[PDB]
């Protein structure tokens, strides 16, 4: 999940935007 | 780990700002 | 004033630490 | 929504537990 | 400056990157 | 004053997060 | 771990801060 | 209310800040 | 208190070392 | 790395949040 | 104390409590 | 710079104010 894909690495706020609603 | 838990406190207000009016469901 | 917003920053934080592993869901508006 | 109900009077952490999965 | 524009009404994430290096 | 204070200490963090490598200038 | 990330998320805070009605110039690397 | 809420939780971080080893106490 | 010194005018981080222990 | 010093920070919010009008000494 | 306790491993908002005065 | 100042070993408050304008 979404601490798997950017808490082992920095995501940009486009790859963020991938979970907002 | 507390690591973990802290970069999940930066996630969330992260998502808030990018979302903005969109909301976000945390699901961790 | 942005105090809407502000409420808002501090609102997600909380949600984060209240619901611990179930996660939470902030609505679009 | 949480922000009408908690942005003038403040949310004890038993209301906000209403918006948790 | 940032706080007359930004703390009166709220600045978009592009508003923003404008006060970035 | 106080409320520009705070807005302040988001603007920063939004600003952290906006421009990443880059960094930012701040000045109130 | 994004441990420098999560770092400069707080520098920048504790700038804010101490620098008060100064502000301050982030630049890392 | 709330605006104090938010102030007092900003004050927690410039006390943890500023008082470094030596800690706080926080009293509302 | 702090919240009567510090919500209604800025403290500087020296007002506020009052508070250390 | 300050893995302590942010530890900490994070520390003091939630003791902000579920304390309320308690209030509490940090003592690290 | 709290570090010792809470910075090692996570401690609940529960757990954080016994801290509150 | 300040990350690898201030992120290997913290910086005092005096450390970071060489960083304001
Ligand atoms: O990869 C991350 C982790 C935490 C916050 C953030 O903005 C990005
Ligand atoms: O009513 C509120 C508003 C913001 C944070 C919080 O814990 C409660
Ligand atoms: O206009 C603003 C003020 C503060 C934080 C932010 O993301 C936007
Ligand atoms: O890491 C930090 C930086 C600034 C204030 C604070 O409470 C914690
Ligand atoms: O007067 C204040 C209120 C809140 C945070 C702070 O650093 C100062
Ligand atoms: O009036 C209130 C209600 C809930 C929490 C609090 O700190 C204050
Ligand atoms: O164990 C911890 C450490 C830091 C913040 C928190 O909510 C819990
Ligand atoms: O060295 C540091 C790093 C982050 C916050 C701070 O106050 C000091
Ligand atoms: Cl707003
Ligand atoms: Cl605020
Ligand atoms: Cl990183
Ligand atoms: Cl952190
Ligand atoms: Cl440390
Ligand atoms: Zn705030
Ligand atoms: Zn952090």
């Amino acid at each position: 999940g979404i601490v798997e894909q950017c808490c082992t690495s920095i995501c940009s706020l486009y790859q963020l935007e991938n979970y907002c609603n | 780990f507390v690591n973990q838990h802290l970069c999940g406190s930066h996630l969330v207000e992260a998502l808030y700002l990018v979302c903005g009016e969109r909301g976000f469901f945390y699901t961790p």
